[PDB]
RNA sequence: GAAAUUGUUGAAAGGGAAGGGCAUUUGAUCAGACA
RNA sequence: CGUGGAGGUCAGUGACGAAGCCUAGACCGUAAGGUCGGGUCGAACGGCCUCUAGUGCAGAUCUUGGUGGUAGUAGCAAAUAUUCAAAUGAGAACUUUGAAGACUGAAGUGGGGAAAGGUUCCACGUCAACAGCAGUUGGACGUGGGUUAGUCGAUCCUAAGA
RNA sequence: GUGAACAGCCUCUAGUUGAUAGAAUAAUGUAGAUAAGGGAAGUCGGCAAAAUAGAUCCGUAACUUCGGGAUAAGGAUUGGC
């Protein structure tokens, strides 16, 4: 008849549907637009979710009220070991789109990835790649012309690389394998670049800097049945109402006789694909330093590690990427970090900052203490001890 | 095998609640032919069936 | 093959009784304990020793113990042949406290 | 006897029934045709591993509302489950036939099911009291249970028809050349 | 010892009903008539 | 055209198989229907002229009986609560005994009665049905046993009333 | 026993331990609880809920049929030894 008061919508209809996604590893829908004149790297890059801290710099922002003032921000640590090149793949454009035409492998292959393409490791053969390695034998004829034919042809060049999910505290031996698009160079360059980083090993440093502004790409956390107010953010029904009241009280008018695609309806709330942008680089650390958490104001040695250890996660013993603030995806989860789709001219994007601490007490509990030395200068000698 | 006769038997005899019947599970086989209250009263007066003892409700507290 | 052996564990019943509703502590416990027998000596045949039962429900249905000291004895079976030749008897051992000893191999004789 | 349709040597089979059985009529329809055509002694092996919860029953038809695991998998199913009462009044039956095939002298390695159908026996009626005064039927489905295990045999060899050809003149007379001309 | 309704066996069809009309292909099946 | 009975007739059919029933086999009829074969079956039945009527179903929220899809679905969630082991038994979550954990908490889930029921009491046997799982258990089933008065009641008396 | 108490709660004697069971703990429920800051803005309406409460002492208004209104209102106190 006319709603009778107005009302935004809930929900956003362009993140449907509200499905459970098709792999933990969220997809890369879209990488960096490629520019041939600068250096071949990498465009982004796999790392684990440790957790989360806070932290304390000057902020630099001419006009605002805190302009040379400190702030407390939260940020997430993702753990970051260098990633390993272990394939190439070589895509070419037709009046259907993009279509892959040869990938070319590693001789040698980490079981990591190897276990990536079983189900039943320890009853299996492992007989994967066995002849794929033989082809290079034959002083190496067939995968030269593979490489001959990426540079004949290829549009785009991604190389594959893996993560070394061994140097991280996680149990799943089974590493993440996946496609990074080469950036720099002509085509001919990249797949140079790929063929001699075959079994190397490539860190973030090489990818990523301070300052920089990066976007995530993860499968959101899981809750399973949702019903619709919390899902969607609907109103609960008044407390008088019969057959229970956190739902939608009109489903849709009389006509048309059909519920509609745009109403909230009960079912799975995360486990989402979500592609989050603009987040800050606040440190790019590296596993081989202690004062890793340390700060040219803070000076103490000491690493990013909270007291105890990353709450359900570990230690970092890698080199990791501190971003601003939070991003999806839960504690243990692969993650991809992207380079931005666009040079972001913000002010806010471009400032350039600089920590002046690292909070590092425990986050199991009400953290009081920095480090192990903090705590004994303050309580003294206890019962145990010397 | 049914004791529960010779239980409520053994109850009535002694002068006590079925409650408080032991019905000794080492003694099955003799404790089931024990069809009358004479033979309850033997199973008694030898062992094989014993009173149990009261449930304690001291009054130290209250005292 | 066969193997009869006895041993003392402590099992940790309180991280497995975490969130367990009341009325069902006790009984899960029972349970539990029969659950850790069989993934310890491999046996689907597990009986408590009725000591340990009373052990169990030593404070009435939700006031188990965090801690049991279990003395487990794989035993071989006989009569009317079972599904399995094997068999646990779990046993309480007396200690003052189930807190801190590591399992242990028990010599038979 | 007189049991249903079998096409089977009954030289080389044996068979067995229960009549009237209170097991459920559906639910043992499901269990029957699980073993249909099985070797006897998978089937067996089969039915013991049901009890265990181990591999399940796959529910084709009396099945709607049913729930979902991943022991149907392996029958290309997602509904299966685990008949308890089912499966014991089947191996009963099963175990008959076996006594009654060592008793004809059959080869207890050859023996597969070859027939197995159950139907409804007549119903048993009880009755529950519903809300308002009311009086509904509560009723058991009983079935009667049949099956035949038969010796399997190999082979079959040959030999039918002949299919009498049959040409007119010109369809001969092209014959009668093709001859003449090549070989 | 019918029907509704059911099990098994055999044969066939089945991209949001099924069933029906006129016509023919294909499969299966069968009467007659030749002398 | 078809049905139940009746008069006549065909010296009609039939235990060497009447009637009936089944049958994407055959044939006659525009159709109502009629005829055959095969299977099943077991004691009676049909053609023609004619007589007669309780004579033809898809319906009537028709009558009585039977049967489905619904569906192995709703459900079997009030009354705090169960556990270990032995014994018995084809079979034990549920029977028996032991142990333990609890409950009712003397305004009782204790110990008796009035009304009502009528054998449910008790013993031995015992599970086809019944006790909306089970069952070796039962207020079930089978077979037996059991209710003792000068003093307890009735009986006597009178009440409203009959 | 506590206590004003045949209340509630715990217990002795007696009697039960009967109420299909197992595994998980999604939505939505039914029944039981809690919520920062605000405090009826919700709603036809404070519906529901929350607040109050025992006892000892202090102290209690309009009005009145002089009996009341009145536990008016408002306060303090309370264990153990
Ligand atoms: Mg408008
Ligand atoms: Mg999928
Ligand atoms: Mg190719
Ligand atoms: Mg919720
Ligand atoms: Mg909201
Ligand atoms: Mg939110
Ligand atoms: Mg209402
Ligand atoms: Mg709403
Ligand atoms: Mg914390
Ligand atoms: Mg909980
Ligand atoms: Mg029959
Ligand atoms: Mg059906
Ligand atoms: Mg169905
Ligand atoms: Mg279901
Ligand atoms: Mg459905
Ligand atoms: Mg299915
Ligand atoms: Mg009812
Ligand atoms: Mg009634
Ligand atoms: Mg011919
Ligand atoms: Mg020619
Ligand atoms: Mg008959
Ligand atoms: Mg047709
Ligand atoms: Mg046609
Ligand atoms: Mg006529
Ligand atoms: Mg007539
Ligand atoms: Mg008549
Ligand atoms: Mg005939
Ligand atoms: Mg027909
Ligand atoms: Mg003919
Ligand atoms: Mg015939
Ligand atoms: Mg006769
Ligand atoms: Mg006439
Ligand atoms: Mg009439
Ligand atoms: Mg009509
Ligand atoms: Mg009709
Ligand atoms: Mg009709
Ligand atoms: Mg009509
Ligand atoms: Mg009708
Ligand atoms: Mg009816
Ligand atoms: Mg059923
Ligand atoms: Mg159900
Ligand atoms: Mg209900
Ligand atoms: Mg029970
Ligand atoms: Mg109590
Ligand atoms: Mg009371
Ligand atoms: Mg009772
Ligand atoms: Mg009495
Ligand atoms: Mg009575
Ligand atoms: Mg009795
Ligand atoms: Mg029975
Ligand atoms: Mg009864
Ligand atoms: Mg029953
Ligand atoms: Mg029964
Ligand atoms: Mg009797
Ligand atoms: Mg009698
Ligand atoms: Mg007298
Ligand atoms: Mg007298
Ligand atoms: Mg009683
Ligand atoms: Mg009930
Ligand atoms: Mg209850
Ligand atoms: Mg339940
Ligand atoms: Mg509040
Ligand atoms: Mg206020
Ligand atoms: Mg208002
Ligand atoms: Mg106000
Ligand atoms: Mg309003
Ligand atoms: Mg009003
Ligand atoms: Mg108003
Ligand atoms: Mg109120
Ligand atoms: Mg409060
Ligand atoms: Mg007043
Ligand atoms: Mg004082």
């Amino acid at each position: 008849s006319h709603r009778k008061y107005e009302a935004p919508r809930h929900g956003h209809l362009g993140f449907l549907p509200r499905k459970r996604a098709a792999s933990i590893r969220a997809r890369v829908k879209a990488f960096p637009k490629d520019d041939r004149s600068k250096p071949v790297a990498l465009t982004s890059f796999l790392g684990y979710k440790a957790g989360m801290t806070t932290i304390v710099r000057d902020l630099d922002r001419p006009g605002s009220k805190f302009h040379k003032r400190e702030v407390v921000e939260a940020v997430t640590v993702v753990d970051t070991p260098p990633v390993v090149v272990v394939g190439v793949v070589g895509y070419v454009e037709t009046p259907r789109g993009l279509r892959s035409l040869t990938t070319v492998w590693a001789e040698h292959l980490s079981d990591e990835v190897k276990r990536r393409f079983y189900k039943n490791w320890y009853k299996s053969k492992k007989k994967a790649f066995t002849k794929y390695s033989a082809k290079y034998a034959q002083d190496g004829a067939g995968i030269e012309r593979e490489l001959a034919r990426i540079k004949k042809y290829a549009s785009v060049v991604r190389v594959l690389v893996h993560t070394q999910i061994r140097k991280t505290p996680l149990a799943q031996k089974k590493a993440h394998l996946a496609e990074i698009q080469l950036n720099g160079g002509s085509i001919s360059e990249k797949v140079d670049w790929a063929r001699e980083h075959f079994e190397k090993t490539v860190a973030v440093d090489s990818v990523f800097e301070q300052n920089e502004m990066i976007d995530a790409i993860a499968v959101t956390k899981g809750h399973g049945f949702e019903g619709v107010t919390h899902r969607w953010g609907t109103k609960k029904l008044p407390r008088k109402t019969h057959r229970g009241l956190r739902k939608v009280a009109c489903i849709g008018a009389w006509h048309p006789a059909h519920v509609m695609w745009s109403v909230a309806r009960a079912g799975q709330r995360g486990y989402h694909s979500r592609t989050s942008i603009n987040h800050k680089i606040y440190r790019v650390g590296k596993g081989d330093d202690e004062a890793n958490g340390a700060t040219s104001f803070d000076r103490t040695k000491k690493t990013i590690t909270p007291m105890g250890g990353f709450v359900h996660y570990g230690e970092i013993k890698n080199d990791f990427i501190m971003v601003k603030g939070c991003i999806p995806g839960n504690r243990k989860r692969i993650v991809t970090l992207r380079k931005s789709l666009y040079t972001n001219t913000s002010r806010k994007a471009l400032e350039e900052v600089s920590l002046k601490w690292i909070d590092t007490a425990s986050k199991f509990g009400k953290g009081r203490f920095q480090t192990p030395a903090e705590k004994h200068a303050f309580m003294g000698t206890l019962k145990k001890d010397l | 095998a049914n004791l529960r006769t010779q239980k409520r038997l053994a109850a009535s005899v002694v002068g006590v609640g079925k409650r408080k019947v032991w019905l000794d599970p080492n003694e099955t086989s003799e404790i089931a032919q024990a069809n009358s209250r004479n033979a309850i009263r033997k199973l008694v007066k030898n062992g094989t069936i014993v009173k149990k003892a009261v449930t304690v409700h001291s009054k130290s507290r209250t005292r | 093959l066969k193997d009869v052996v006895t041993r003392e564990y402590t099992i940790n019943l309180h991280k497995r009784l975490h969130g367990v509703s009341f009325k069902k502590r006790a009984p899960r416990a029972v349970k539990e304990i029969k659950k850790f027998a069989k993934l310890h000596m491999g046996t689907d045949d597990v009986r408590l020793a009725p000591e340990l039962n009373q052990a169990i429900w030593k404070r009435g249905v939700k006031g188990v113990e965090y801690r049991l000291r279990l003395r487990i004895s794989r035993k071989r079976n006989e009569e009317e042949d079972a599904k399995n030749p094997l068999f646990s008897y779990v046993e309480p051992v007396l200690v003052a406290s189930a807190k801190g000893l590591q399992t242990v191999v028990v010599e038979e004789d | 006897a007189r049991y249903g349709a079998t096409s089977t040597n009954p030289a080389k089979s044996a068979s067995a029934r229960g009549s009237y059985l209170r097991v459920s009529f559906k639910n043992t329809r499901e269990t029957a045709q699980a073993i249909n055509g099985w070797e006897l002694t998978k089937a067996q092996k089969y039915l013991e591993q049901v009890l265990d919860h181990q591999r399940a029953i796959p529910f084709r038809r009396f099945n709607s509302s049913i729930g979902r695991t991943a022991q149907g998998k392996e029958f290309g199913v997602t509904k299966a489950r685990w008949p308890a009462k089912s499966v014991k009044f089947v191996q009963g039956l099963l175990q008959n036939a076996a006594a009654n095939a060592e008793a004809k002298g059959l080869d207890a390695t050859k023996l597969y099911v070859s027939h197995i159908q159950v139907n409804q026996a007549p119903k048993q009626r009880r009755r529950t009291y519903r809300a308002h005064g009311r009086i509904n039927k509560y009723e058991s489905s009983p079935s009667h249970i049949e099956l035949v295990v038969t010796e399997k045999e190999e082979a079959v060899a040959k030999a039918a028809e002949k299919k009498v050809v049959r040409l007119t003149s010109r369809q001969r007379g092209r014959i009668a050349a093709q001859k003449r001309i090549a070989a």
